């Protein structure tokens, strides 16, 4: 016990959004999956 | 506007020249060595113009009567020609012990540095084949002269010279090609070029004269940055020459040419059918870099060979027209240059030694430990050692390889930084835990070498930790293409 | 020697092999 | 016709670096070539601008010319040097 | 059994310290293996200077 | 043990010694045992 | 986490710029700020949550911005006390160099170059790039605490020609992270996790990343580099790297080997099966062969880590606890057998090992606590190496037993020569010609003694602190791994 | 920032290869490399924004799906 060891321990909570962390970086990497086959197509601009 | 850096390099080398030879020829003040300082206004003229310079970022491109007829900025230039002034203001900033100490009272080398400066400043931003040629040519001049400046020993002489014949007679195939590619197209300006070879497959379609240019054009150039099949002097040409000067055509020629080659052959010309001579460059110059630095002696021909090596690295990262190539390039500059500069600091501060080969260069984890460290860091950082710079362009550059499919430049790239990795670690050993060696004694160097070596010392190490700068950097000039 | 107990732990390998095959 | 003027300036180019990979030895006639070679690009910058009728052709020329021979006086004046005294 | 030990331990060294001296020296005929292939393509190349 | 004769100055050592002492469980439960003896406990109400 | 993560690296450069001669203020408080990252590592642990497949305690700063390659940190199941364990060995290291002048070994140079917790990066690291950069980054710290103020015995070098091979092992497998980063731009490992590889690919990157493993795991074909590296080795050199350089290597197998090529390391298990075998035989024999006290705990070394080898194969929850808890108990028990090795040479000063003798006279203390560790490299059971070693075994589980059968001669003929080392050291009153020197231990030497063999008595009668806080990580990797 | 410790870095680690002691008043100059570090930071943002703004560009230009 010692007075606190019931707060102790809320020094992390679940909050669980790390995963739909991972699920927008799945979106981010799908993306850059496209980074090196991109180039020069423009023959219109400047 | 838009030639605001230039209009003022050309107007502050003249008033530098005009500066300089009228009080070294003066009776009054004793005829004194106007070096350093039209140095130190040199190298200002530097500053205020990376200052004009990265200033106007968005008035650099602010005419159009410029365009279509002499040179074309861009992202792109801007950023490589911030980048160049700076590789020269570090340039100058070494050199300032060989004027003082080294008795050069010739300032000229100075103007001729600047002058040299704006023909790079024309090349970057070089936009047709004759711009493209006449800025190349305009550098190479400043440097076959600053070259063959010492004119006491006879060591310097003949290195200047036979840098002097592979200059021109590289220029005089990249003349050549310039001429092949004119004569087979019509067109010299890069915009007009571009249109013509869209869809010309020199492997699939017969078009010997646009062949012939190009090819010309591209050995030109890898002779112009030593590549291995046509470096055929640059080892002498670095050792011979005096050092500074050694440092200025071994770093910013590269840094110059290689932007142009970005022009001329992602944009003048885009096709899987000329890198491949690049292709057969890059896995020969990681060799010859590898092998030649193990067999060498002098620690300038070891920093020959080891610039030779380390533009191979680089063209891997041309040798695939991706965006991740052309910035895994672009970032390979960047880290081979910042390197380099350090290495040539460090070279710079021990002017005691004569040409002296790394036996020489013992000791110095006793006398001056902490220049040891640094010059221990800068040879990681050229063989790749992952907690270092050079490891994150090397990698960056093998990655681009890799997502390029070209898996066996990546193999050959990877087996020989870890024969390079091997022979600096041996290197560091040797000087560090044994072979004390003669101990020769050093003058200390001067606060320029020590900051450009110590910020330079910082980037390497401390650059994995903040990646995202230069990354964002490259990446927008290579977008900018 | 060495290079018999290099192919026997293949060998034992194998036996697991055969294990596997048994069901 | 603009073959025999242009395969003839190109041989000539090819005697130019002919000469430079042999003279190795001797400089001067190293410069003698890369003049040489400068010359049958120069030569050819103005046949191939007679031929497709452009006048970019000639003003690189006169540029290549221009810049050539300050080449040679660079270069020749570091043969001096190179003999010294 | 001590027979059958002693016996044992002498073959074990040989069978262990014969491959240690076989990994060792294909490791040091390995090096100037490459080192005498480079050394005479080498030699053709600086045979190129006065062909 | 002399807290006063600190020649090298282990008194930090000594504290750290004390902090992993206090170093407690802290009873933080929250174990896949501890969700198992809830989860499969319900299950054995199943029957 | 988010402040308490960069103890070390603030206290190591907010130290550099106090030179300070007088040796007292830098040992000090480069030893509180290693102590205070160690107590913020322990916190940590208290902070776990033994529950979740995520990772504990999930931060990250931009790195390139484009595919996001940047500093994700994960402290989950088996990084967390990976961590603890590196925090808890730093201060060790920090704290067996309170020689007095401590002079030519600059004392502020050690500190700040065993004071990089690099080797906490990597272990937290979730991004196997970065990843990557750290195991081989932490190399130019380890080379010069090897050598710097390592012991002389040669001109300081490591076998050339294996060396270069160990760097290319290295960079081989930066070849295969590439080529899996660029396979589907997965950035870090909660992606590649979830990602699928081709199986005829699979079985190339899985062997690409054993290359540089397999060097830093020291298997049978590419392990000579530890004893060559420890008798050169300075005390705190050694109690590093057993300590944490070793499992380098298992911790890369763990993380980026068996959860993210499945159907390759169900096809490789045989290999690692007979390497790891004859690894921990030839090993076990080898002492017979070497005299060098270094090369001995270091060839024990060996024989321990592929025994971590052979049971971290395992899709048994038992199994890779046993390669996980085998590991944690060899950085307590090598690097307690370093502290011993190094205290018996500076006490002796001599590197011959045939002149160990009469140590229950000179220091008999050191006779009782160097057993109380060389039970613990042969693991006695009831030691926390017993744990760790019989899971290793029973991690034969789901299997049919027979590379447990090698484990025999491997941990028979280990305990065995474990045996017989501790007597030759301690054998006999064999008068050496030491001039009545006795070199009794110090009060601070036992204490950098007591937390190893504090944590190896905690872990020996109590494992379940260690195997709770596990087993939610091990089994969500086995599913990922089924 | 950290540019702040950098340059006294910069500095002391300059003074450390002269050979000169770890003493003077460019240690107050370091303050420059804090606003220089703050620049530094100020162009990553203003870079990612205009390579966010070429990126855009890129994904109008390829095609643009066809
Ligand atoms: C692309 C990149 C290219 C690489 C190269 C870039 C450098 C470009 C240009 C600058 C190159 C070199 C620096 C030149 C510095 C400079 O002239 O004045 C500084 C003044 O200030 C500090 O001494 C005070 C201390 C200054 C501390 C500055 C800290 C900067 C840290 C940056 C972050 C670390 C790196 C992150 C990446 C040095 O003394 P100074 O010249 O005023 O005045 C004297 C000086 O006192 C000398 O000892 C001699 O008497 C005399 O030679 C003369 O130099």
């Amino acid at each position: 016990i010692m007075e606190f060891a019931e707060n102790l321990v809320l020094r992390l909570m679940e909050n669980p959004e790390e995963r739909d962390r991972k699920a927008r970086e799945h979106i981010y990497e799908m993306h850059e999956r496209c980074k090196k086959i991109k180039e020069m197509w423009a023959l219109p601009i400047r | 506007l838009a030639v605001f850096p230039e209009i003022f390099i050309i107007n502050a080398t003249f008033i530098l020249l005009i500066h300089g030879v009228v009080f070294s020829t003066s009776k009054k003040y004793d005829y004194p060595p106007l070096a350093s300082n039209v140095g130190w206004l040199g190298l200002l003229s530097v500053l205020i113009t990376l200052l004009l310079l990265a200033a106007g970022a968005p008035l650099l491109t602010i005419a159009h009567l410029f365009w279509n007829n002499l040179f074309r900025r861009d992202n792109f230039t801007y950023f490589c020609q911030i980048f160049l002034l700076l590789s020269t203001a570090g340039t100058i900033s070494m050199c300032f012990d060989f004027f003082d100490q080294e008795r050069f009272d010739a300032f000229e080398f100075i103007v001729l540095i600047l002058l040299s400066t704006c023909g790079m400043l024309f090349m970057i931003s070089a936009y047709d084949l004759i711009a493209m040629y006449l800025a190349i040519e305009l550098q190479s001049l400043c440097f076959y002269v600053i070259a063959a400046s010492k004119r006491k020993s006879e060591f310097s002489t003949e290195a200047g010279l036979k840098y002097l014949i592979l200059g021109a007679f590289s220029s005089g195939i990249l003349l050549f090609g310039c001429s092949m590619i004119y004569g087979s197209t019509g067109a010299t300006h890069f915009d007009q070029l571009a249109k013509i070879l869209t869809g010309y497959e020199i492997t699939g379609a017969r078009s010997s004269g646009i062949f012939m240019g190009i090819l010309f054009i591209a050995v030109g150039f890898l002779f112009k940055i030593t590549a291995v099949p046509f470096h055929m002097w640059a080892p002498d040409i670095y050792e011979g020459s005096p050092t500074p000067v050694t440092a200025f055509l071994s770093i910013a020629p590269k840094i110059s040419i290689f932007a142009n080659i970005l022009r001329v052959f992602i944009y003048g010309s885009y096709g899987a059918t000329l890198q491949q001579i690049f292709f057969f460059c890059s896995i020969a110059s990681m060799i010859l870099g590898a092998l030649a630095a193990m067999a060498q002696t002098k620690v300038k021909r070891l920093l020959a060979y080891s610039s030779i090596g380390h533009v191979g690295y680089i063209c891997i990262g041309f040798s695939c027209g991706t965006i991740e190539g052309i910035q895994s390039l672009l970032i390979g500059i960047f880290i081979y240059a910042l390197m380099t500069m350090d290495a040539f600091a460090i070279v710079l501060a021990l002017r005691q030694t004569r040409v002296k080969y790394i036996a020489d260069l013992g000791a110095l984890a006793k006398t001056n430990p902490i220049l040891a460290i640094t010059f221990s860091i800068t040879m990681f950082s050229y063989a790749g050692i992952p907690p270092l710079a050079g490891f994150c362009s090397k990698f960056y550059l093998f990655f681009a390889a890799l997502g390029c499919g070209a898996y066996f430049l990546a193999l050959v790239g990877v087996v020989t930084s870890v024969i390079g990795c091997f022979y600096y670690i041996r290197l560091v050993k040797r000087m560090f835990f044994d072979t004390p060696r003669t101990w020769i004694l050093y003058e200390p160097m001067d606060r320029n070498k020590s900051l450009l070596l110590a910020m330079t010392s910082f980037f390497i190490t401390l650059f994995l930790l903040y990646p995202s700068p230069l990354f964002s950097v490259t990446h927008q000039m290579a977008l900018s293409l | 020697g060495i290079f018999g107990i290099a192919l026997p732990i293949i060998v034992y390998k194998g036996i697991v092999k055969d294990f596997h095959m048994q069901d | 016709d603009l073959i025999k003027y242009f395969t003839f300036s190109m041989i000539i180019f090819i005697l130019g670096i002919w000469g430079i990979l042999l003279n190795r030895r001797n400089i001067l006639i190293m410069l003698m070539s890369i003049e040489l070679m400068l010359l049958a690009v120069n030569s050819n910058f103005l046949v191939f601008s007679v031929s497709l009728d452009d006048m970019m052709g000639q003003v690189f020329a006169l540029l290549v010319l221009t810049v050539a021979a300050a080449e040679s006086a660079i270069g020749l004046a570091i043969f001096v040097i190179t003999f010294r005294v | 059994v001590l027979n059958d030990f002693l016996v044992r331990s002498f073959l074990r060294f040989g069978y262990e310290v014969s491959f240690e001296a076989l990994d060792k020296g294909a490791i040091e005929i390995l090096g100037p293996y490459g080192i005498s292939y480079t050394f005479r393509r080498l030699a053709e190349r600086i045979s190129q200077l006065q062909s | 043990k002399w807290e006063d004769w600190e020649l090298p100055c282990y008194i930090t050592s000594f504290l750290t010694i004390v902090i992993l002492g206090v170093g407690l469980n802290a009873k933080p439960d929250l174990s896949i045992e501890t969700w198992a003896h809830q989860k499969a406990l319900e299950r054995l109400e199943m029957e | 986490l988010s402040g308490l993560i960069l103890c070390p690296v603030l206290g190591s450069i907010i130290l550099l710029f106090i030179p300070n001669s007088r040796i007292r203020l830098i040992r000090l408080i480069g030893l509180c700020a290693s102590l205070i990252t160690f107590l913020y590592s322990l916190v940590l642990w208290i902070q776990f949550d033994s529950s979740t497949a995520k990772f504990q305690f999930v931060e990250s700063l931009r790195w390139l911005p484009y595919e996001n390659i940047n500093f994700y940190l994960g402290i989950d199941g088996i990084s967390l006390f990976f961590v603890i364990l590196t925090t808890f060995l730093i201060p060790i290291c920090i704290l067996v160099g309170w020689s007095g002048m401590r002079s030519y070994g600059k004392e502020y140079i050690i500190a700040f170059l065993i004071c990089e917790f690099l080797m906490i990066a990597v272990f937290c690291m979730l991004d196997l790039l970065l990843f990557y950069v750290f195991p081989e980054s932490v190399l130019i710290p380890m080379f010069i605490i090897i050598g710097v103020w390592g012991s002389r015995q040669r001109k300081i070098k490591a076998a050339y020609q294996f060396f270069l091979y160990t760097l290319l092992g290295s960079l081989f497998m930066l070849l295969a992270i590439l080529l899996i980063l660029f396979q589907t731009g997965t950035t870090d490992l909660q992606i590649l996790l979830t990602t699928e590889f081709s199986e005829r690919r699979q079985i190339f990157l899985w062997i690409a990343f054993f290359a540089s493993f397999a060097v830093k795991v020291p298997m049978v074909p590419v392990h000579i580099w530890l004893p060559e590296a420890h008798v050169e080795a300075p005390t705190a050199g050694s109690v590093i790297l057993a300590g944490i350089l070793l499992k380098f290597g298992t911790y890369g197998f763990l993380r980026f080997s068996i959860p993210m090529f499945p159907e390759a390391t169900l096809c490789f298990t045989p290999f690692i099966y007979t390497l790891s075998a004859i690894a921990i035989i030839y090993t076990s024999l080898t002492t017979l062969r070497q005299i060098d006290l270094k090369k001995i705990i270091a060839y024990s070394s060996v024989a321990h880590m592929n025994l971590v080898t052979i049971g971290m194969f395992s899709p048994n929850i038992q199994g890779i606890g046993g390669s996980i808890l085998l590991m944690l108990s060899h950085g307590l028990v090598s690097s307690a057998l370093f502290l011993c090795v190094g205290v018996l040479y500076d006490r002796h000063k001599t590197r011959l090992v045939r002149y160990y003798g009469g140590l229950v006279s000179t220091m008999p203390n050191f006779s009782t606590i160097f057993f109380s560790f060389t039970l613990a490299n042969m693991s006695l059971p009831g030691t926390s190496s017993f744990i760790g070693e019989f899971l290793i075994l029973v991690g034969a589980f789901q299997r049919n037993s027979l590379v447990a059968t090698l484990a025999a001669l491997g941990m028979i003929l280990g305990a065995a020569y474990s045996l017989w080392l501790y007597n030759r050291v301690v054998s006999g009153n064999l008068k050496p010609d030491f001039l009545h020197k006795f070199s009794d231990l110090n009060g601070r030497e036992v204490f950098i003694f007591i937390p190893f063999l504090v944590g190896l008595v905690w872990m020996g009668v109590y494992p379940k602190v260690f195997l709770d806080c596990m087993h939610t990580s091990v089994s969500n990797l086995v599913q990922h791994g089924k | 920032m950290v540019g702040a410790l950098l340059g006294l870095g910069t500095q002391m680690y300059s003074n450390a290869l002269r050979k000169l002691p770890y003493m003077r008043h460019p240690w107050e100059h370091v303050v420059g490399m804090g606003l220089g570090a703050v620049f530094a930071n100020q162009l990553v943002k203003w870079d990612v924004k205009l390579k966010e703004d070429l990126d855009v560009m890129l994904a109008k230009a390829r095609a643009a799906n066809e």
